[PDB]
């Protein structure tokens, strides 16, 4: 989860809001087992 | 996500993850977030 | 850069709690706006409640501990004004009078508390000699931050952490905080404390 | 830069309490109890409170005499009742024996009696300063720098008719402070609590302008 | 900083073209608009019309190359924003029917064409697994510019540069523009592409 | 006099609890009438409750432990009967019909449970062959007390603790008590467990 800590925090003339992007990957440990189909 | 589309294609799986945040906003903009992470067994905070 | 309050780092003189109990204690984040008068915590009362720090420190008899305590600002470049953050150890409040102070005020809770009289930093002391205490500034031109490390100052070697406070920290906005139109009102105000060197005795 | 130390500042002899016996008047009861207490008077007060702990050995003598300032031989016991003995209910009260309160037996006519009390407090030093309850009142308080009581006595049958004066000097030895701390703008308003006035007084005298003899 | 695609520097496997070959062909800038969606511009196609570089692949028969391509932008710092370029070997677009993509789609020239629907890259596909190709990102806060380098990938040792396209650069906005009143609309998005190791054959 | 189960002792393969939950554990005392049959407490599940071992085992989510268990009985010099003790691995009771085991009969607590049918141990396996699990005997003219020490032994390295009992403890009376007028009626049976080389995991 993703918690507000503080309040967005701007000068003037400056927009207001943005946004955030994710990106998901896997380590070196990670391993599959038992082919299946999709 | 890739990881997760040839996941599909096994019955099982295991290992760590990582996950990346970009924040995309403006040079001026300042900030704090929090970012928590509950084990299997818990349900989410309630609170920060 | 850091300060080490009164030259000393916090040690040792029991069960010492490790990791769990030693980790950043982030409170919930203040607003400083331009009408904003001071604030003080008075810990170890903050960590009373919250987390294992909490646990280990109702259920024992004994206390002993030093923190590291980080105060950081997030500002534009087109706000101003300065703070004061200190230490002050036996921090003692008092009653103004049109008379004891009440306990909301005393002990103020991991919130903290406002000041009435900043001034007189509500003990009847100038503000003008705070700087006697282990003290750093914030100035929002200059830089965001101040991190102070305070060991363990008491006269007994081990005391009780509900009953006595060891010290308590002001941050007090000396020059007000002014911004131009359109830009955002609060300027938030968070408060980071790491126990250093805890020892808790009599289960 | 001697005269600078800690241990200099509050170096002299000063006037800690002024008691009197008076069995003369309406009142017959022929003795007195004084608890030593070192912040009596607001100008010691004041100075003592630069520091937040400090450990020292006191020395106190006593000045006597009577309303003429007169001192005609007469006999009187200085007790001293230290901290946790019961203090004396009347003249003949059985706390005046009691060979562990140290008592001392003195003349009006002889030079003041003198005499020397150590450090007595449980904590490695006295706090003038306590943020905590010692268990509304109970804030802020340290039963832990308790000195003891003296109380002065005339050794007389019953009722003489005169008034004895006596006055307590103290000396500081031995002095040792830490932590500072700044000092009181504000007047005082009771004896044990910090509290201050509604109406602020300024640290700084005021001037016509910023630019200004 | 750098992306090598794949791993690999381009190098020789004919007459071999020079410096006047070789060099940076700035082509026309495009704006971006908060309304915009993407960019394709599919070369060795892009050059085959321009200078030097266009003149040998148009009147020889084999084909051999690999490209340096600096995507770069101009925006201040009240500007936000997010583009991800892209480097797509055998990039292939479709029809969305209500059935063949025209040849201005497929191969669209100097000045590159508009996603209609960048979300499957026009392909199908999902634009979030495009990082699987080579790729690098803009965001206005961090940095202007993206550089990658692609050495030559087919199956075939030579082909044909006009029938055949080896790849594609795609630039797309997954974070839209903001800016606040005042500011200029449209931050110009530039590209610089430079061939290295070019051989002809077939005169 | 003191019994290895399957000839190992306990070892490690997360967080090691120490001497606080690794203390002795008595519960609260049995006694034994000349008509009483049996008991089963059917551990881990006995102390998820009680002191710090039940803090660890409900909120770590992951769990693996050994115990040791001492069994021991007051009784006169006119007071005759024995018992067995055994520790039976995956000890899964039954319904006896005119059909699913109750919850309170499962998982007894940390009071244990009476047998109706000892003779099948509540499995439908005969009495007479529990002696091959570990075990001993207590005759009350020989000794008063039974001690076993049972590895970790499952089919996974860690399992939760709460869904699932590794082995369960059976306290029967083969050979019935027996007293002369004028003797305590009841015998107490007391329980005393300790575990060894416990580890949590997933807090």
């Amino acid at each position: 989860t993703i918690w507000y800590q503080t309040n967005f925090v701007v000068p003037p003339d400056t927009p207001t809001e943005a946004n955030i992007i994710a990106l998901g990957a896997a380590q070196k440990n990670f391993t599959l087992k038992l082919c299946k189909d999709t | 996500t890739m990881v997760g589309q040839i996941c599909r294609y096994y019955t099982q799986w295991s290992g760590s993850l990582k996950v990346t945040f970009m924040f995309t906003g403006s040079f001026m903009a300042t900030g704090k977030m929090l970012i928590a992470y509950t084990p299997p067994g818990s349900a989410q905070p309630a609170t920060r | 850069n850091i300060v080490l309050s009164y030259g000393e780092w916090p040690e040792y003189c029991p069960t010492r709690p490790d990791v769990s109990v030693n980790r950043f204690y982030t409170l919930s984040t203040k607003s400083w706006k331009t009408e904003s008068t001071g604030w003080y915590w008075k810990f170890p009362d903050v960590l009373n409640d919250t987390g294992v720090f909490g646990q280990n420190a109702q259920f024992h008899y004994l206390y002993r501990s030093g923190f590291c305590m980080h105060v950081q600002c997030n500002a534009s470049k087109f706000h101003q004004g300065a703070l004061l953050v200190a230490a002050i150890p036996e921090f003692v409040i008092a009653a103004s009078s049109p008379l004891y102070p009440d306990f909301a005020h005393t002990n103020p809770g991991k919130d903290g508390q406002e000041f009435r009289d900043p001034y007189v930093l509500d003990a009847g002391i100038p503000l003008s000699q705070a700087l006697v205490f282990p003290h750093q500034w914030i100035n929002l031109r200059t830089n965001n931050c101040a991190t102070i490390i305070m060991p363990y100052v008491n006269a007994l070697p081990f005391d009780s952490a509900l009953n006595h406070s060891n010290f308590g920290l002001v941050v007090i906005p000396i020059s007000p905080l002014k911004y131009c139109n359109g830009a955002t009102t609060e300027v938030p105000v968070t408060l980071t404390i790491a126990p250093l060197n805890s020892e808790f005795s009599g289960l | 830069v001697n005269e600078a130390s800690v241990e200099h500042f509050y170096s002299r002899a000063g006037l800690v309490g002024v008691v009197e016996v008076k069995d003369s008047g309406t009142s017959l009861d022929g003795y007195t109890v004084w608890p030593i207490d070192v912040m009596g008077f607001v100008q010691q007060r004041r100075k003592l409170e630069l520091s937040t702990y400090m450990r020292f050995d006191a020395e106190f003598t006593f000045v006597s005499n009577l309303s003429n300032s007169t001192t005609p031989g007469m006999l009187l016991q200085y007790m001293y009742v230290p901290p946790g003995a019961p203090k004396p209910d009347g003249r003949k009260s059985y706390q005046w024996q009691t060979a562990t309160n140290p008592s001392v037996f003195a003349k009006l006519s002889d030079p003041p009696p003198q005499v020397s009390v150590p450090f007595m407090s449980p904590a490695t030093a006295y706090q003038w300063f306590y943020d905590g309850y010692p268990t509304n009142l109970q804030y802020g308080q340290c039963p832990n720098n308790m000195m003891g009581h003296f109380a002065i006595r005339t050794v007389s049958e019953s009722t003489t008719g005169k008034n004895v004066h006596v006055r307590v000097y103290m000396r500081i030895k031995h002095v040792r402070a830490w932590v500072p701390r700044p000092l009181r703008s504000q007047a005082y308003m009771v004896k044990n609590y910090p509290t201050y006035s509604q109406t602020i007084t300024n640290t700084a005298t005021d001037r016509a302008s910023i630019t200004t003899t």
